[PDB]
């Protein structure tokens, strides 16, 4: 019945891969 | 099925609501959006409909921009959701990476900016302009840059809220000399810049992992690494990349629970650091 | 650099 709750933020990115 | 339901539901929410605010360009833009994600649905392009949903997000950040008074923030949300929508029919196949890490770097300045980090969160803008103007242009070799800053601008804002103020200050520096190279173009700059942030990430998550002289190390080594990124030296690269191959192994010996070879990696990586500084 | 995360599910109704 009431509005639907947002869209969840997008997940941050993955970190950079190790050198 | 249920979902793209679900999303659809959502944009046409925020139509109607922007129109009760008075946001006619964002209502309108949530319309199309709710056009084009229909239309992708009777045609099952799952492509098109993950773009949909991000397309949504960045809708939503425009909206609470908006009721926040970050109204630059809403209008660079805004411009992100029509460069979004003409690179469906366009046929980019990068449209969806790009636009991600956009939205991503807008979540951080409207986050940052309810966290009272107004430095990070004008940082944030500057890189989402400047990744909007390359995808608006035709530029490629900046969004790979792009990247890279969004990650290090996360790496402030989650060290802002764990209490690592040493390490959000160099993650914020850090963004700068990026940002700065990206708009000047020093390319063996940036070959710098990505080797620190991995530092960076280092300090953050041994800091989390009971790992704090581990951390204090890679904050050191970062700390080095910036006043011989404005000394300008490739030497500085190999130098700060020997001790980054030694701080992940006692970061990765921690995770598999040897902490004899933790120890090891730790003194080495310890006296790199200190020849550097000698 | 590492391939973009997919999207999590959304939560449940409260």
């Amino acid at each position: 019945l009431p509005p639907l709750p947002p869209l969840p933020p997008l997940p941050p990115l993955p970190p950079l891969p190790p050198l | 099925e249920e979902r793209i339901k679900y999303v659809i539901t959502v944009v046409e929410q925020i139509a109607k609501d922007a129109h009760r605010n008075g946001q006619e360009e964002l209502a309108k833009l949530a319309e199309r959006t709710a056009e084009e994600a229909k239309k992708a649905t009777e045609r099952g392009e799952e492509e098109t409909l993950r773009i949909v949903y991000v397309i949504v997000v960045v809708l939503q950040i425009a909206l609470e921009a908006h009721r926040n008074g970050q109204e630059e923030l809403a209008k660079l949300a805004l411009r992100t959701a029509e460069e979004a929508i003409k690179a469906t029919e366009r046929g980019e196949e990068e449209t969806l990476r790009i636009v991600y890490v956009i939205v991503v770097v807008l979540q951080i300045a409207l986050e940052a900016h309810r966290n009272g980090q107004e430095e990070l969160a004008k940082l944030a803008l500057r890189t989402a302009e400047e990744a909007i103007k390359a995808t608006e242009r035709g530029e490629e070799e900046t969004l790979r840059i792009v990247y890279v800053i969004v990650v290090v601008l996360q790496i402030a804002l989650e060290a802002h809220r764990n209490g690592q103020e040493e390490l959000a200050k160099l993650a914020l520096r850090t963004a700068e000399e990026a940002i700065k190279a990206t708009e000047r173009g020093e390319e063996e700059t940036l070959r710098i810049v990505y080797v620190i942030v991995v530092v960076l990430q280092i300090a953050l998550e041994a800091h989390r992992n009971g790992q704090e002289e581990l951390a204090k190390l890679a904050l050191r080594t970062a700390e080095e690494a910036i006043k011989a990124t404005e000394r300008g030296e490739e030497e500085t690269e190999r130098i700060v990349y020997d001790i980054v191959v030694v701080l992940q192994e006692a970061l990765e010996a921690h995770r598999n629970g040897e902490e004899e070879r933790a120890k090891k990696a730790l003194d080495e990586a310890r006296r790199r650091i200190e020849a550097t500084e000698r």
